[PDB]
RNA sequence: GAACUGAAGAGUUUGAUCAUGGCUCAGAUUGAACGCUGGCGGCAGGCCUAACACAUGCAAGUCGAGCGGAUGAAGGGAGCUUGCUCCUGGAUUCAGCGGCGGACGGGUGAGUAAUGCCUAGGAAUCUGCCUGGUAGUGGGGGAUAACGUCCGGAAACGGGCGCUAAUACCGCAUACGUCCUGAGGGAGAAAGUGGGGGAUCUUCGGACCUCACGCUAUCAGAUGAGCCUAGGUCGGAUUAGCUAGUUGGUGGGGUAAAGGCCUACCAAGGCGACGAUCCGUAACUGGUCUGAGAGGAUGAUCAGUCACACUGGAACUGAGACACGGUCCAGACUCCUACGGGAGGCAGCAGUGGGGAAUAUUGGACAAUGGGCGAAAGCCUGAUCCAGCCAUGCCGCGUGUGUGA
RNA sequence: AGAAUAAGCACCGGCUAACUUCGUGCCAGCAGCCGCGGUAAUACGAAGGGUGCAAGCGUUAAUCGGAAUUACUGGGCGUAAAGCGCGCGUAGGUGGUUCAGCAAGUUGGAUGUGAAAUCCCCGGGCUCAACCUGGGAACUGCAUCCAAAACUACUGAGCUA
């Protein structure tokens, strides 16, 4: 680079970067949990899974780092998924 | 711009009128003005058509003194302007202000019209107007400076213009050396011998 | 008010989709005369109720598929 | 934001500004939405100062639309009018 | 009330004539060039070719009312003396963390014959700064840069150990608005700074009341952007067949949003002489030049949209980028080197080489209009405002005037 | 203070405004098209004299016009270029006459848009103009509705040329 606002812009960006990877996996992780707790068939599991990635999907909707929408998509698909399975 | 050289050899050219002295003596004895210039000069020489629109329109530009792009631009302007524009050619090529100072009677020659005019001696309504081609409105009171007003030469020219006829559509005080327009002339004013539609004819080609 | 469109069925092989053509009459740009154009348009069928032939009125609206985004409001006429 | 303020017609040395409707990230004579009135700072003769539309710039600033410093004054002394 | 009102022919085939028929001419215009010649002013315009390679100089910073640190004046006083130091204080300046801007403004027309442009529409979307309402801004923690110390290096610097600040980061406290969940219940945030002050607890440290900026959740408004449908958009048929994610459905995935957008199965569909596919060529429009008109040619200036940024790809940061002076990988070409490794991108403004028939100064200033930053002074601005060279264009004025056989 | 201090280029046979002489002698040369020149050249090269433009004047390259010479407005095919060697027939184009309906074409109107500038008309400013600028007009286009039914199309029922 060559104006120094521009570095400290890209190193500003690299550390964004290193922040925002492990709280989109951990996001990431917790509704493959869920969603592998569904396709096992079982519902109580299930259903804790749910209980337990609910608050952190919402925190992380609210923190910026994805989209609100995603988050309420995720919600509704992955309940419709397990109470088609209650049955 | 403007044209230096002779101002008779034009005439014997032409063979008409075409005013470019002051007058004193008269128009014909000073250049035998009946033949074109030159060695060939008694020949009539019989022109075609174009030979006339060319030979008028250099007649008209030869006794007004303009240039031939400000000529096309004063053609078109007319063209532009509504109502037969071929005496609406004439009308407003008139307006023109060295001719209007020369024919208010304050310049021998056309072209002495010009020498006062460019140098700054007339006014319009007291303004510095310098340009000898400046449109004069109708109720402008055109007049010489108040420091001018003692020069002989304006008295010259006022006394020897004294006896050309009279207009009968300007009011000129000359006692004040100034000048009034009131409406634009008609065609029936100017001379009725050279017709404005030939004019016409030539630029529509 | 919907901005419907009247057409004539041509094939429908395809599930739940119908294909329509439009027919319009168009003048030339110079010569003043006019020319039959035609256009084909795939329509949604959720009941597969139109068979070849028939003549229908379709409407527009978000796109079902990709290059099918008209949907069928009624069968106005049959075919023999 | 969109923003009004002063668009730079007329000629050299002889400035003429457009009151303009235009949104910031736009070029001082680029796109705009709408034209309010002018500003001439040669005046003389029968020419105007300055004219605005008073019921469009009404609805301009009920909708918040931020006008320039400059711009903020001559519209003041045009309502001063 | 006015918005137009306009159309010319000639020469040349013959010993001569009429007709047909081609060639040439008289007009208006160019971003034009060349030859001869040359006084001035005003307004405009100025690499059309090699999107060929580029020396140096400039073209994006700003905020101490966010934060530690260090620079710490003037001083109220003291010591010995007339100079310094020090207690308390303290006006200035900024390397670093942090917040905005850098996605705007500016340039070019390579690609692109349709995911572009123009006309008319419509439904499933997002949107910082701006405006109007509503509800709040409580309490904790773990680090880290700079800063010391050590190692390593030619440099950019890299690494080990110690400690610190916040409007940097993450839990915790509740939900007028919101999200999903069918009712049922559940889910999800905040940052404090500057100016004052009556009373109260108390070091009016602080708590408390007010104002200013700022922060959080949400509804609406504009502003901007994304997506879909119908019609139009160069020449060639001496280019007639093209397509297997291809056409439609179901389940799932994905996006802010509809959708073969992606995937697994189901059937064999879809487009085309109303010109599909292929080849060549080319940014599109408002518009410009001509013409009586209908048409014909065209896209220089200015304005709207699109695309690109040495060549080819990819993603991160954000409200918005696949990013014009940001990052990473590979390549070609120039350069430095201690041989380990590094650097570069003028289609930004002047400038050079080269190509060409041919297109200019390595100039000034923030004075004005805008832009970015800050509350305010104010800084940055080759955008902009002005200068320079050029008869390149349009317009205007001069080189005089009368008499003089 | 001083007329002081600042005119060139092309052309002159016809088309196209403007002629004589001298020098060569189908040589040298000119040229947009016809064409000039071989011993009086208004056409070559020079002189005088004129004609046309003018701080410019010519030349070249490019577009439209003239060209009704791609003819919708607005051409032709016996002999000048131009009727397939001749039938049958697919898509397409066209459709005798009456009654009735509908309203796609057709006609009138309303509404929304057709960005700004540029073009046109009337004003304002710089001594005028170039140039700048106010108001209006226009942008033949497109879309959505309302009304009419003569003609065409679509629907039903007839008639016989
Ligand atoms: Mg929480
Ligand atoms: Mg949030
Ligand atoms: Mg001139
Ligand atoms: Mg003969
Ligand atoms: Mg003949
Ligand atoms: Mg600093
Ligand atoms: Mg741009
Ligand atoms: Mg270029
Ligand atoms: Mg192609
Ligand atoms: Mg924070
Ligand atoms: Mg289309
Ligand atoms: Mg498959
Ligand atoms: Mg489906
Ligand atoms: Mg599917
Ligand atoms: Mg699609
Ligand atoms: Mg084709
Ligand atoms: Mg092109
Ligand atoms: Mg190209
Ligand atoms: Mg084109
Ligand atoms: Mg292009
Ligand atoms: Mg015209
Ligand atoms: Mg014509
Ligand atoms: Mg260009
Ligand atoms: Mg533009
Ligand atoms: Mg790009
Ligand atoms: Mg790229
Ligand atoms: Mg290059
Ligand atoms: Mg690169
Ligand atoms: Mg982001
Ligand atoms: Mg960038
Ligand atoms: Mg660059
Ligand atoms: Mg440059
Ligand atoms: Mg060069
Ligand atoms: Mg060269
Ligand atoms: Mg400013
Ligand atoms: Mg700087
Ligand atoms: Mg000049
Ligand atoms: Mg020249
Ligand atoms: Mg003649
Ligand atoms: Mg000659
Ligand atoms: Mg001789
Ligand atoms: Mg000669
Ligand atoms: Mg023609
Ligand atoms: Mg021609
Ligand atoms: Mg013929
Ligand atoms: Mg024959
Ligand atoms: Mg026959
Ligand atoms: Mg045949
Ligand atoms: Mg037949
Ligand atoms: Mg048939
Ligand atoms: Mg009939
Ligand atoms: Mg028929
Ligand atoms: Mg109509
Ligand atoms: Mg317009
Ligand atoms: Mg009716």
């Amino acid at each position: 680079a060559n104006t120094p606002s521009a570095k400290k812009r890209a190193k500003q960006a690299e550390k964004r970067r290193s922040h925002n990877a492990s709280l989109r996996s951990m996001v990431r992780t917790y509704i493959k949990n869920v969603v592998k707790a569904i396709d096992a068939k079982d519902l109580e599991k299930a259903q804790a899974a749910f209980t337990a990635a609910v608050p952190v999907i919402d925190r992380m909707a609210d923190k910026g780092i994805i989209h609100k929408n995603k988050a309420a998509r995720h919600k509704s698909r992955l309940s419709g998924h397990i109470k088609a399975l209650s049955t | 711009a403007r044209y230096i050289g002779p101002k008779c050899k034009l005439s014997r050219r032409e063979g008409t009128d075409l005013f470019l002295k002051s007058g004193a003596r008269a128009l014909d004895s000073k250049c035998k003005a009946e033949n074109v210039p030159g060695q060939h000069g008694q020949r009539r020489g019989r022109l075609s058509d174009y030979g006339l629109q060319l030979r008028e329109k250099q007649k008209v530009r030869r006794i007004y003194g303009v240039l031939e792009r400000q000529f096309r631009g004063y053609y078109q302007e007319a063209s532009r302007r509504k109502g037969s524009t071929g005496e609406n050619l004439l009308q407003l090529l008139e307006c023109r202000l060295d001719n209007v100072v020369y024919r208010m009677g304050f310049g021998s020659t056309r072209s002495e019209s010009r020498q006062l005019v460019s140098h700054k001696a007339i006014t319009v309504n007291g303004q510095t107007v310098n340009i000898p081609s400046y449109q004069v409105k109708a109720g402008d009171v055109v007049a010489v400076r108040e420091k001018s007003k003692n020069q002989l030469r304006i008295a010259q020219a006022l006394e020897l213009c004294g006896q050309r006829g009279r207009v009968e559509w300007v009011e000129v005080d000359l006692d004040k050396k100034a000048g009034t327009f009131k409406s634009a002339p008609a065609r029936s004013d100017l001379s009725a011998d050279i017709n404005e539609n030939l004019i016409v004819e030539l630029y529509s080609k | 008010t919907v901005r419907t469109l009247t057409g004539r069925v041509v094939s429908d092989k395809m599930d739940k989709t119908v294909t329509v053509l439009i027919e319009r009459r168009v003048k030339h740009p110079i010569y003043g005369k006019y020319v039959k154009r035609s256009t084909k348009l795939h329509a949604h069928d959720e009941s597969n109720q139109c068979r070849i032939g028939d003549l229908v009125t379709i409407r527009e609206t978000r796109p079902l598929a990709k290059t099918k985004a008209w949907t069928l409001v009624d069968i106005v006429e049959r075919a023999v | 934001m969109v923003t009004i303020r002063l668009a730079r017609g007329g000629s050299k040395k002889r400035p003429f500004y457009h009151l303009t409707v235009t949104n910031s990230r736009n070029a001082r004579d680029g796109r705009f939405v709408e034209r309010i009135g002018f500003f001439n700072p040669v005046a003389t003769g029968g020419e105007v100062r300055l004219s605005v539309d008073q019921e469009r710039a009404t609805y301009w600033l009920g909708q918040g639309a931020q006008p320039s410093e400059r711009v903020a004054q001559l519209l003041k002394d045009a309502a001063k009018a």
